[PDB]
């Protein structure tokens, strides 16, 4: 209740609902598994980390066959077929071609070790802010008003599970910003005035729930004659 | 070129400025509704309102003061094509990755004139002039000269890919957040107290 | 033919990349241009094996010349695609705005749709307000940390070679560089799992009892009964990374 | 040069990354939305140009 009083929702929506909510999480909660189940690239993020990992390691460990412009990729052979003299010459082919790659290899790993802190930092962040806590940030924690969130673990990385809110089955109304009543100027102190064609009503602007306009939910401060467009019509007390 | 090429990118301009124009469209026409639902229809002096609500301002402020917040508004757009043009680098963060591209293959293709060390920098010279036996020890000069510059250009490339996709990830952060809502975050979209963008 | 005013004593011509583009005939004194002749890639279209047998080929950057059967694109020459007039969500991407896809069946090439049109009746008098709502869950994937890895550059060098490694130590101390660079690699591994992980301090139990009102968390919480002590999702999670 | 050994695989790898991520950036910056709204045809806000 709690959480949907923060994004701009009364209690008693909850508390007058809480049979149909629970049905709905629930069905929510059940089909994740099959929506992980039959798509098959939905990991492949945590799958590119082993890919890379593994091609990198199996360049590296092939490159050692190459020549790079020498009698053979050997020592052994080269050392007892040749005069030494041609010897110190031949080896230092292979010693700069085996050095260059390593430094290829290093480069690499650094460049990609940037990246993956980075998405660490982000992951970090993410966890602090939508499980913690509530977040209004928009989009940050899932595509509508964010309610709660629960944290699973995976081979080298993490997965989330937000839970949102999103409306449904809107309808026409007609609307006034003020209403005028004694000469006297009338806005509302949290909601919308509308209209169902005969009478007018204030409601809250995330749920259709028409209340009987009064004092109460409402304040006067100013005039009659400045607004544009205001209506004027009856208020009780 | 020598074996360099420039792929066309996949979104047209036209693409993107279709994107832009239904973002400006649906921002105008239903407010912060539409980026987290079906999109909802109010009148614009009534989003103000609830705009100004937000930052601890009430209503009866924007109600009683709509013609001087309009004109404001309209100067304020009115000088923003001025402000651009007037100042030469406005735009200095777009040119300068033109600019850095331009030098990047100017550089690599000014490279294939070195000699490295040879009697010649020209592979059909070298051929034409000597026997297949004596025409290695040269080749061997040129082609690691070459290999040296492909992979100092392809370092280059990566290093500046990086920094590029930071930058891409904030502006996509931006326009999730100033544009389909309205930020509390200071100084994040803009000085002062946000409104909308 | 060309269009450069030679001066009466020069030969050649190059450019900004130093490079021969003009000549002169000895025999007849005419200029000509040197232009080199057309080259690019090869790009192979195809659907899945496991679908159909059929390709198709583009050239970049050449017209159909120099080469249902042809088609040009902003990209290149598109051959063995055949055009249509209809739009789709774009399904493999192949230059400016252009798709292709397998839809009795042959692949077609088209101009990939941005979305539904829509348009929202706007009127100063009118508002509209839900009177339904629904929840939903959505997951994300991050990657946090990947291998830790350790070099020997003597072993993988040389081997077991004494003379070898005599003229390896010549070189310096780059093999110092690259070990401490893995090694600040490795302790950024286990930070960033230090960092992401542990934030709280205590170890938190949940009660015997698991009711909540209404609400069912067994596909998240701990399974007892299995050894690994995991939850089916993550036992699903674990089982499809390989 | 087919000597030296598989460098070319490895730039034409990371030329080819580049190049898809640097799709990715405008597909995640600009597509954001997946309907395409107009403008009503009546151009009138309260009073406000755009
Ligand atoms: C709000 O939305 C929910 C979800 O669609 C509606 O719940 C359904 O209501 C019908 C009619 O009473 C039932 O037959 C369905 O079984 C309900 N669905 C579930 C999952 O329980 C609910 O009726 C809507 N509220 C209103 C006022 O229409
Ligand atoms: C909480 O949800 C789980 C998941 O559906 C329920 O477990 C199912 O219970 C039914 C009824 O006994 C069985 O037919 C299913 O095979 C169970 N599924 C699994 C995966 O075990 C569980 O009963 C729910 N908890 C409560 C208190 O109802
Ligand atoms: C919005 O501002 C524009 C620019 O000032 C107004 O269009 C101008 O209208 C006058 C008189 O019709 C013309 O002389 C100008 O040439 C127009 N400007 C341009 C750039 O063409 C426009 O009238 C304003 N909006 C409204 C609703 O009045
Ligand atoms: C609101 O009214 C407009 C015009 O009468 C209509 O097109 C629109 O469908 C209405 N809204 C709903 C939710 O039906
Ligand atoms: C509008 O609401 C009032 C108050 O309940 C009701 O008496 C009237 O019949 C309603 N009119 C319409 C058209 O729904
Ligand atoms: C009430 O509003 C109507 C229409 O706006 C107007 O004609 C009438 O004069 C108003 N009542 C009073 C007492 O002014
Ligand atoms: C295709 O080649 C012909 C050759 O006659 C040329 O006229 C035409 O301009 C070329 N198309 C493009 C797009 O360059
Ligand atoms: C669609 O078909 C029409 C037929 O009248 C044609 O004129 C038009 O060029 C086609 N659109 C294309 C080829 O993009
Ligand atoms: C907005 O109200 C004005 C009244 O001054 C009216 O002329 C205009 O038609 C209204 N807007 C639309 C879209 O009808």
């Amino acid at each position: 209740a709690y959480r949907f009083n923060g994004i701009g929702v009364t209690q008693n929506v909850l508390y007058e609902n809480q049979k149909l909510i629970a049905n709905q999480f629930n069905s929510a909660i059940g089909k994740i598994q099959d929506s992980l189940s039959s798509t098959p690239s939905a990991l492949g993020k945590l799958q590119d980390v082993v890919n890379h990992n593994a091609q990198a390691l199996n360049t590296l460990v092939k490159q050692l066959s190459s020549k790079f412009g020498a009698i053979s990729s050997v020592l052994n052979d080269i050392l007892s077929r040749l005069d030494p003299p041609e010897a110190e010459v031949q080896i230092d082919r292979l010693i700069t071609g085996r050095l260059q790659s390593l430094q290829t290899y290093v480069t690499q790993q650094l460049i990609r070790a940037a990246e993956i802190r980075a998405s660490a930092n982000l992951a970090a962040t993410k966890m602090s802010e939508c499980v913690l806590g509530q977040s209004k940030r928009v989009d940050f924690c899932g595509k509508g008003y964010h309610l709660m969130s629960f944290p699973q673990s995976a081979p080298h990385g993490v997965v989330f599970l937000h839970v949102t809110y999103v409306p449904a089955q809107e309808k026409n109304f007609t609307t006034a910003p003020a209403i005028c009543h004694d000469g006297k100027a009338h806005f509302p102190r949290e909601g919308v005035f509308v209209s169902n064609g005969t009478h007018w009503f204030v409601t809250q602007r995330n749920f259709y729930e028409p209340q009987i306009i009064t004092t109460d939910n409402t304040f006067v401060s100013g005039n009659c004659d400045v607004v544009i467009g205001i209506v004027n019509n009856t208020v009780y007390d | 070129f020598n074996g360099l090429t420039v792929l066309p990118p996949l979104l047209t301009d036209e693409m993107i400025a279709q994107y832009t124009s239904a973002l400006l469209a649906g921002t105008i026409t239903s407010g912060w509704t539409f980026g987290a639902g079906p999109a909802l229809q109010i009148p614009f002096p009534m989003q103000m309102a609830y705009r100004f609500n937000g930052i601890g301002v009430t209503q009866n402020v924007l109600y009683e003061n709509q013609k001087l917040i309009a004109n404001q508004f309209n100067s304020a757009i009115g000088k923003i094509q001025d402000s651009l043009s007037s100042t030469p680098s406005a735009l200095g963060k777009l040119q300068d990755v033109v600019n850095h591209n331009a030098q990047a293959l100017n550089t690599l293709v000014k490279q294939l004139s070195s000699k490295f060390g040879a009697i010649s920098s020209v592979l059909n010279d070298i051929l034409s002039r000597l026997d297949p036996p004596e025409a290695e020890v040269q080749i061997d000069r040129l082609i690691t000269g070459r290999l040296q510059s492909l992979q100092t250009y392809v370092t280059q490339q990566l290093i500046r890919a990086a920094e590029i996709r930071a930058s891409a990830n904030l502006a996509a952060t931006k326009m999730s957040e100033c544009v389909l809502g309205q930020s509390k975050r200071v100084d994040f979209c803009g000085k002062g107290y946000h409104l909308m963008s | 033919e060309s269009n450069k005013k030679f001066l009466p004593f020069q030969q050649f011509g190059r450019d900004i990349a130093d490079t021969t583009d003009a000549v002169r005939d000895p025999q007849t004194l005419e200029i000509l241009d040197i232009t080199p002749c057309s080259f690019g890639g090869v790009s192979v279209i195809t659907p899945g094996t496991n679908t159909s047998n059929q390709v198709a080929v583009l050239y970049q950057g050449v017209n159909c010349t120099e080469v249902s059967n042809v088609f040009q694109t902003r990209a290149g020459c598109l051959i063995g695609a055949e055009y249509v007039n209809n739009s789709y969500e774009c399904d493999i991407p192949i230059g400016a705005g252009i798709c292709a896809s397998y839809q009795s069946q042959s692949i077609i090439a088209y101009t990939m749709s941005l979305g539904a049109e829509n348009s929202v009746a706007y009127s100063n008098n009118s508002i509209a307000i839900p009177t339904n709502f629904t929840i939903s869950v959505t997951t994300e994937i991050l990657p946090v940390s990947m291998t830790k890895t350790s070099v020997d550059c003597t072993m993988y060098i040389c081997g077991d070679s004494t003379e070898c490694s005599n003229l390896l130590l010549q070189y310096g101390s780059f093999c110092t560089q690259l070990k401490r660079a893995l090694t600040g690699i490795a302790v950024e591994q286990d930070k960033n799992t230090q960092e992401v992980f542990a934030q709280v301090k205590q170890i938190y139990k949940t009660p015997p009892i698991k009711y909540f009102g209404g609400f069912n968390f067994s596909q998240i919480l701990p399974d007892p009964s299995k050894p690994s002590k995991r939850s089916p999702i993550e036992d699903l999670l674990f089982n499809k990374v390989t």
